[PDB]
């Protein structure tokens, strides 16, 4: 749903740009917050083991 | 068309469509995988190309790594006047 | 289509209709359900509407096999023409 | 006289039936439910006496049953009574319908009885003993057990098809007739679901008679799983085999195999110890032919010029259908003759055609 | 007619009794409260959703609270994530009664799992199968290793750790499929009461894409949920084995469905607890990536021993039948070549009709000899 | 009632009461997917006329079975539940089927064959019952499979694994029509000029009972068919149709139409609702151009 | 409702070929969480079991053995002995191998199993009770032998008194019986079609047989006395 | 398989998804198993047959095409063997390095079996190279399988320590 608004209070024209996560009053369609792009889907099934610790002594010869 | 029209307004514009075999190409059995989506999309360009829509100041670069992977009708003039080899 | 009848006489042309040619042949979920209706519509509207012709359905085809005889039904798509000729 | 007393008896039964105090209490239990209420589909279950649901509009709300009727009466992914408030499960809701499975002849104790089909009996024992016998279930008890299914051969419409329902009629279980060519699709994996849907029914409606006709196509192992060879061939069959080699019965759900392409099939597709039975229809010998002859010949009206032996000996060893078939066009000739009593000539004609 | 109608006369009055009867205690008890209590009780629960207009769950609509709404929509209406910072709600994020992440995870937990899965498991699992010793007759050599592969590690995991090892993490079964084969898996499954997942590769390739992938995950998901569970595949040949049919190009996903199965089963899955077991006709068809150790370790036939195994197996089977105690199963077993712990029922099971044709309680030698002949000749395959 | 009710039923629902306000006309119902049903189509058999020996045979194999089956029950047979026609192709061969089917008062069905066995599993399949299903509903109903029969107006020349799989898909249905059903004057018309492409078990009785076969025509048939289609279009005398049909050769009943159309197309281009013979005489070529063309 | 919970308990007895609901309803009744059902239905199944008992719950009793109760188990052992007494396997299949797989987890279980497996092999494992018989008339001798055992046979169970209650059913308890008798008619050689087991001499075992040979009045299942075709005539 | 989806270009989206949030966590090594999953474009204009696995590759290629200098993005793709080739599949800034994983040599296996034999209780009847010699081209876990089996064996032998014979018997457990 497309609304015009005079650019709301909590946001910055640089924060502002197309394709973004933003807090918006759902009712008022008043943008509350800019939102960081974070839960833009990690397809959470995507498996990130963060830098697990494994040696090269793990399987030799290679 | 936003890609057309924005460019059509913002022309000169270069339109470069990456390696277009998912949204390009002649498809398969030409059955429906949602291929009917592709054909449309495949045709949407065709419509802008074999249709009266020109490249006013906005031009279109087609991209493929293999050419033979494309709709024969796509290769046609009125759509493509150049098949760009890179030996 | 009606607007053409509202504008009668007029023309209906369709670029390479085949995009909508074959409907859900199967349970095709999204976007294939309407190509049913849209076709069925056109079918309904070809197959269901008068012959007093102020407007002529016209459709380009490179590849006609995506289509079905419901378009090729007589009274509706009567006249095939083929872009080629040695 | 007693018919009156019988009728009112039937009537008084209707009254008490409708009489379902408790009525108020039942209405109290309805007056619970409120109305009108909302359809919605199940998803999963927990003991919670709260569970959430599935909707076309797709609200999914975590909701209790109104509890007299039961969760366990139902399965996940099934339409349930829901309020319009929280879509509260009001109770057990069918979600009856499910009137579809892949391609089948849906029939039970079918028309064909072994009497009907012309005497084939020599192999009827095969199908009888393997199936009809445990269908009585009495002797099979001591017998300690019964094969899975049989394998027809010979010609359909006489041997294969006629026999098929003979015992299917006789045992009066749910006869499920299909062709593999009535499967596929050329696509991969619902060929199994086709079977599954069938086997869903097969599992569900037991007792049943599974039938299968002409596996020319879904059944051929070829030599290869690659190089153009359509997976779905085996891909189907294997699953058909899984439910086949995953089940034999003591006389409940019985299977039938009808086709001419035999070793197109896996040995475990038969899996002896399970499928012990090859039916093969032959050309009925003159007597056995005469056996079928007298049946269909006589049930055809005719003139006494006709004789069985007049027909019998004149024959090339026809199919038991050609009996029927000769008999068939035979009258058609008499119809072209526009007569109700057929001569002997039409028979020779109709046969030497067909 | 008349006298029968007397029975018919008795029929009417008898039915009228209950009709008369049923009305009686009907007067007594006068059913709102079974539910209207629970109803109004759970009407709170209802309303407990109904504020803010609100184990798969699929979608939580916990709706429109703005200060706050504390929910995920995974759905084409108003997709939602509570997170970005520390974002919870004390017991429950919010509402629907639904409270939680839908399925698709956003932060953690949050409100304990609202989750998990759509399409249930379209695959379905029987735990503690109807087979413990069921087809275990004659099946020893296999199970002998299976018990090692499956039973003992389920029994005493410690030993392998005491050793410093695990059980064979994956195992192959081949020969006539499922014949006792799956059931034999089901056997030790119910022998050990571990969770026995019967998943057929038939289930894996369906009308769509990521199909078994989706499954295999949910599989591998509820694998770990059902931990100490037997993932069992009959028809590894369904998805196929190693192949170049990616050279054709349509098979790719089907191939990947294996690679799916291949990939995920490899790295993180405990196979000392979560058992993985494969059943085929053709072990020759394997994608070697399957045959890889730490994926498939043990490899076993179903199988078809000797004269001797069959006898017992026969002896095992025929105990169902009334059987002549003079005649020897050894006698019968001598005659037949080696054949399946299924087929060996054709030995016994067919003779029942022999026993009924011969009208014996106890089938004679020839009854089985014929059966041996009859069946084996009746093969011609 | 609850009983007066039916599913799908168009009804006034009390909007916010969500109870029936009243009932409307339910709307229904054929379908698509290439199994669709045109219900008792119209043509009259005289219009390909001259074939009537076939037609009579057809009537004998269909109409008389349809019109009075019990004559054959009186005879005590199982009358044809499906029919064959074999011979010259393309007269408007459909007319042969429709006109009878019209005459019979039976839903006359067309189905694209290979759309009963596809890649995608079960939908080509599920159609099979539903086909068979509606078939019995509006029975007596004549079925005709498109894309199979070689009689030549509907001819695709079948298929080897495609519609052999379909006709078998029909054959058990045929056998299903031989099943507990035994519902007759439901006639699947497989009227075709090449059987070998198909399992001759289709010829087995109960499926194709009375096996009848078409036969090519000629000038006279054309002249007739001509005088039938020329009949249709608006004309002018001085016109011998035979001569045209004489000029016609290697032509068929459908092909005749095109001749007529062109005659008008000429005349229309001549600005005539009045057609001479000369025009037809040209269309002969123009069609026999096409007849000789591809 | 307390002994309304006993309501269909006496119904099991009745009962006729239906009996039909019992074997089908019994499974539902017994499952009712009230132990007075879970006590009684296992008992009530008995004449049903020799006239129409459950085919599925036979295993379910094993499941519910310890479910809410060990007396259910004490019944589930005992009850299987009951229904499995002299009626064995076949219709009763799921019940008895569980007794054959019932031995002892408890000396009372062992007691009850010894009871039950005694009951299992009661009558050498071949017995059946149908008070009515194929003489087209019901028997109220045994009918009196039964609800007697309902208030009784409670030695383990509710309404409990004492152990001697066990045999009050014997007033009708019959073997699995085909009584096949000759044209003179005190016991002598005579024979039938096949049983399981052979041509049955005077009173030799089977149940519910429709044979080749003719009875005297109204040939039937069960007891049939044997006259033979004057040409082919025999004691048999 | 996740990149393999029903939604059209879902994978590409996923790939983009995979791309971006990883670019946050970048420096990142993105591991890919059996690329040939998504590694076949076929030959043709029938490529919509799998547009997913293809375009996802193409999308990936484009992602691999989108940058050069980011070592923050590291892209690691394993196959048994690759199917189609690309100078995207070999490129600076795209997949640069075609990296063989040869089934190891025996001392290398003796080297790997070492690591597997490592955590095992052992009496050192062991000689690795022997085992290593008797073994052929085991990717590590077959040694580990031997390691595994030898243990179960060693228990069946009663042995707390695992011995050479035990391992021999792991080998003896049919390695083919």
């Amino acid at each position: 749903q497309t609304v015009f608004l005079p650019m709301v209070g909590l946001v910055d024209p640089d924060k502002l740009k197309p394709n973004d996560l933003v807090g918006v009053n759902k009712d008022s369609y008043l943008i509350l917050d800019t939102l960081p792009s974070e839960f833009d889907s990690r397809v959470k099934a995507m498996e990130v083991d963060e830098k697990p610790t494994e040696t090269y002594s793990d399987v030799g010869g290679l | 068309r936003e890609m057309f029209a924005y460019a059509k307004e913002h022309e000169p514009c270069i339109i470069f469509m990456d390696e277009v075999d998912a949204i390009g190409g002649r498809r398969f059995s030409e059955g429906t995988s949602a291929d009917r989506e592709i054909q449309r999309t495949l045709m949407e360009l065709l419509t802008q190309m074999d249709g009266f829509d020109n490249l006013g100041q906005t031009k279109i670069i087609m991209a493929t790594n293999r050419p033979d992977t494309l709709d024969p009708a796509l290769l046609r003039p009125g759509r493509l006047d150049r098949k760009v080899e890179i030996p | 289509f009606r607007l053409a009848r509202e504008n009668a006489p007029s023309i209906i042309f369709i670029d390479e209709v085949d995009s909508i040619a074959t409907k859900r042949f199967d349970a095709q979920t999204g976007s294939d359900r309407e190509v049913q209706r849209i076709l069925i519509e056109l079918l309904t509207q070809m197959d269901g509407f008068d012959q007093s012709t102020n407007v002529k359905v016209i459709m380009a085809t490179n590849r006609a096999d995506t289509l079905d005889p419901a378009l090729l039904r007589p009274g509706r798509l009567d006249r095939k023409i083929e872009f080629p000729s040695l | 006289a007693t018919a009156e007393k019988l009728p009112n008896i039937y009537p008084s039964t209707r009254c008490k039936l409708k009489l379902l105090k408790q009525e108020e209490e039942k209405k109290q239990l309805e007056e619970i439910r409120g109305n009108p209420l909302s359809i919605g589909t199940l998803e999963e279950i927990i003991d919670d006496d709260h569970a959430i649901v599935t909707s076309p509009t797709m609200p999914d709300y975590y909701v209790s049953i109104l509890s007299f009727v039961d969760k366990e009466l139902l399965e996940p992914g099934c339409s349930v009574l829901l309020h319009h408030k929280t879509m509260s499960i009001v109770g057990v809701l069918q979600d009856d319908a499910d009137p579809m499975v892949s391609v089948m002849k849906m029939d039970k104790s079918p028309t064909e009885s072994y009497s009907d089909i012309g005497g084939l009996e020599s192999q009827i024992q095969e199908i009888k003993e393997s199936v009809e016998l445990p269908l009585t279930h009495p002797e099979l008890y001591e017998e300690m057990g019964p094969p899975k299914g049989v394998i027809l051969y010979g010609a359909p419409g006489t041997g294969k098809t006629l026999l098929a329902k003979a015992v299917a009629n006789q045992t009066s279980a749910t006869f499920l007739r299909i062709v593999g060519s009535e499967l596929i699709q050329k696509y991969l994996g619902d060929g199994p679901r086709l079977c599954r849907q069938i086997f869903k029914v097969a599992g569900e409606n037991a007792p049943s008679i599974v039938f299968i006709d002409e596996i020319d196509a879904i059944g051929t192992k070829r030599y290869d799983s690659n190089s153009g060879g359509e997976r779905e061939i085996q891909r189907t069959m294997l699953e058909l085999l899984n439910q086949l080699d995953g089940f034999d019965d003591r006389g409940d759900v019985k299977v039938i195999m009808a086709t001419n392409k035999i070793e197109t099939l896996d040995p475990a597709l038969i899996r002896p110890g399970r499928i012990d039975r090859k039916i093969l229809f032959e050309n009925p010998d003159l007597s056995t032919k005469k056996k079928i002859l007298g049946i269909h010949t006589s049930k055809m009206n005719l003139s006494e010029d006709v004789n069985l032996e007049t027909l019998v000996t004149t024959k090339d060893d026809l199919s038991g259908a050609d009996i029927q078939a000769m008999c068939t066009e035979a009258g058609l000739l008499a119809l072209r003759e526009r007569r109700m009593q057929v001569t002997a000539e039409d028979f020779k004609q109709a046969k030497e055609r067909v | 007619d008349d006298k029968i109608v007397p029975l018919t006369e008795g029929d009417i009055q008898v039915l009228k009794s209950y009709g008369a009867a049923p009305y009686a205690a009907k007067l007594k008890q006068t059913n709102d409260l079974k539910d209207i209590e629970a109803r109004i009780k759970e009407k709170a629960g209802v309303k407990e959703s109904d504020t803010g207009l609100a184990h798969p769950l699929q979608v939580a609509r916990c709706t429109k609270i703005i200060k706050a709404k504390y929910v995920i929509n995974l759905k084409q209406i108003a997709k939602f994530v509570v997170g970005l910072g520390e974002r919870v709600s004390p017991t429950d994020i919010e509402e629907g009664m639904r409270v939680g992440v839908d399925r698709s995870k956003y932060n953690i937990e949050l409100p304990l799992p609202p989750r998990i899965d759509p399409s249930v498991t379209m695959m379905t699992v029987e735990e503690k199968p109807d087979v413990t010793y069921s087809d275990v007759g004659g099946c020893k050599d296999q199970i002998e290793k299976l018990r090692e592969v499956v039973e003992l590690p389920l029994l005493s995991p410690e030993r392998f750790a005491t050793l410093g090892i695990d059980p064979p993490k994956g195992i192959l079964l081949y020969g006539p499929p499922g014949t006792g084969k799956t059931l034999c898996a089901r056997a030790v499954a119910n022998r050990t009461d571990a969770t026995f997942i019967r998943v057929i590769g038939s289930e894996l390739v369906q009308k769509y894409v990521g199909e078994g992938a989706r499954m295999v995950r949910e599989l591998f998901e509820m694998a770990r949920t059902k931990k100490a569970c037997i993932i069992f595949f009959d028809e590894i040949d369904a998805v196929g084995g190693a192949r170049f049919d990616d050279g054709a190009g349509g098979d790719n996903e089907v191939q990947r469905t294996m690679l799916e199965l291949i990939t995920q089963l490899d790295g993180f899955d405990p196979r000392g607890n979560i058992k993985v077991m494969f059943a085929t006709n053709r072990p020759n068809t394997l994608d070697p990536a399957l045959l890889r150790p730490g994926r498939i370790d043990r490899k076993v036939e179903f199988s078809l021993p000797d004269l001797e195994g069959r006898a017992n197996i026969f002896r095992i089977h025929s105990k169902s039948m009334s059987v002549e105690r003079g005649i020897r199963w050894e006698l019968i077993s001598r005659l037949c070549p080696n054949s399946t712990g299924a087929e060996l029922r054709s030995v016994c099971t067919e003779a029942g009709m022999f026993a009924i044709r011969a009208r014996r309680k106890v089938a004679t030698e020839k009854d089985f000899l014929k059966a041996v002949d009859k069946v084996i000749s009746g093969y011609k395959k | 009632n609850v009983k007066d009710l039916k599913a799908s039923q168009r009804v006034c629902l009390r909007s916010d009461s969500y109870m029936l306000h009243k009932v409307l006309e339910n709307k229904a119902d054929p379908l698509v997917s290439l199994m669709m049903v045109e219900k008792v189509p119209d043509s009259t058999y005289d219009m390909v006329g001259g074939l009537t020996k076939q037609i009579k045979e057809i009537k004998e194999v269909i109409e008389l079975p349809v019109k009075h089956p019990e004559l054959f029950e009186s005879l005590g047979i199982a009358q044809p539940k499906g029919v064959i026609l074999y011979g010259p192709p393309g007269t408007g061969k459909t007319l042969l089927a429709r006109a009878v089917a019209h005459h019979t008062d039976c839903k006359f069905i067309r189905v694209s064959g290979a759309e009963l066995v596809q890649k995608y599993i079960g939908e080509g399949s599920r159609m099979v019952r539903e086909l068979f299903v509606m078939a019995r509903e509006h029975a007596p109903s004549i079925i005709f499979m498109d894309e199979i029969d070689s009689i030549g107006s509907t001819r695709v020349e079948g298929s080897g694994g495609g519609d052999s799989e379909v006709q078998r898909t029909m054959l058990e249905l045929l056998n299903q029509l031989d099943g507990f059903e035994t519902s007759k004057n439901i006639k699947i018309i497989m009227a075709t000029n090449r059987l070998d492409i198909l399992d001759p078990a289709l010829l087995r009785p109960g499926r194709i009972d009375r096996k009848i076969e078409f036969p090519p025509p000629s000038v006279a048939a054309r002249a007739e068919i001509l005088r039938i289609h020329s009949r249709k279009m608006n004309l002018t005398r001085g016109i011998n149709l035979r001569k045209v049909a004489e000029k016609m050769n290697g032509c068929s009943g459908a092909d005749v139409k095109g001749v007529c159309t062109e005659a008008g197309m000429y005349a229309l281009r001549e600005r005539r609702i009045h057609v001479t013979q000369e025009d037809f005489e040209l269309a002969v070529g123009k069609v026999m151009n096409k007849n000789q063309e591809t | 409702l307390a002994y309304a919970v006993l309501g269909i308990a006496l119904i099991a007895l009745g009962e006729d070929i239906g009996k039909e609901m019992s074997l089908r309803h019994f499974g539902h009744l017994m499952h009712y969480g009230n132990e007075h059902i879970r006590r009684m239905v296992p008992l009530a199944m008995g004449i049903v079991s020799v006239s129409d008992p459950q085919m599925k719950v036979f295993d379910t009793l094993t499941r519910f053995s310890h479910d809410a109760d060990l007396e259910v188990s004490m019944n589930s052992i005992f009850a299987m002995g009951l229904c499995g007494a002299g009626t064995n396997n076949a219709r009763l299949a799921q019940l008895l191998r569980q007794l054959a797989s019932y031995y002892s987890r408890e000396q009372d279980a062992l007691f009850i199993t010894r009871l039950a497996q005694g009951l299992l092999h009661l009558g050498k494992g071949t017995m059946t009770m149908d008070v009515f018989n194929d003489a087209h008339v019901l028997n109220k001798v045994t009918l009196a032998s039964i609800l007697t055992t309902a208030v009784g046979l409670v030695s383990p169970s509710f309404m409990l008194k004492h152990h001697q209650l066990f045999y009050m059913l014997n007033a009708g308890i019959r073997p699995k019986f085909i009584l096949a008798l000759n044209d003179e008619g005190e016991p002598i050689k005579v024979n039938v079609r096949v049983g399981q087991p052979v041509l049955l001499n005077h009173g030799e075992r089977a149940e519910l047989e429709t044979d080749e040979y003719i009875s005297y009045t109204s040939h039937i299942e069960g007891v049939v006395i044997l006259k033979k075709n004057p040409d082919y005539r025999e004691e048999e | 398989p996740q990149l393999v989806q029903m939604y059209i270009g879902e994978g590409a989206k996923l790939v983009r998804d995979a791309f971006a949030l990883a670019k946050e966590k970048a420096p990142t090594i993105i591991f890919i198993d059996e690329l040939d999953a998504i590694g076949t474009k076929r030959f043709d204009s029938e490529k919509s047959g799998d547009r997913e696995v293809q375009r996802t590759m193409l999308e990936l290629l484009n992602q691999l095409d989108g940058f050069s200098s980011d070592d923050r993005v590291k892209v690691l793709a394993a196959t048994n063997r690759v199917d189609v080739l690309d100078p995207a599949l070999l490129r600076s800034g795209r997949l640069d390095r075609k990296i063989e994983f040869p089934l190891p040599s025996e001392d290398s296996r003796a080297q790997i079996l070492q690591i597997h034999s490592r955590k095992m209780t052992t009496d050192d009847d062991i000689n690795w190279q022997e085992l290593a010699r008797s073994t052929d081209e085991f990717n590590g876990a077959q040694l580990k399988a031997v390691t595994v089996e030898a243990g179960m064996i060693a228990l069946r032998n009663g042995q707390s320590s695992v011995k050479h014979e035990d391992f021999v018997e792991g080998i003896s457990e049919v390695q083919a």
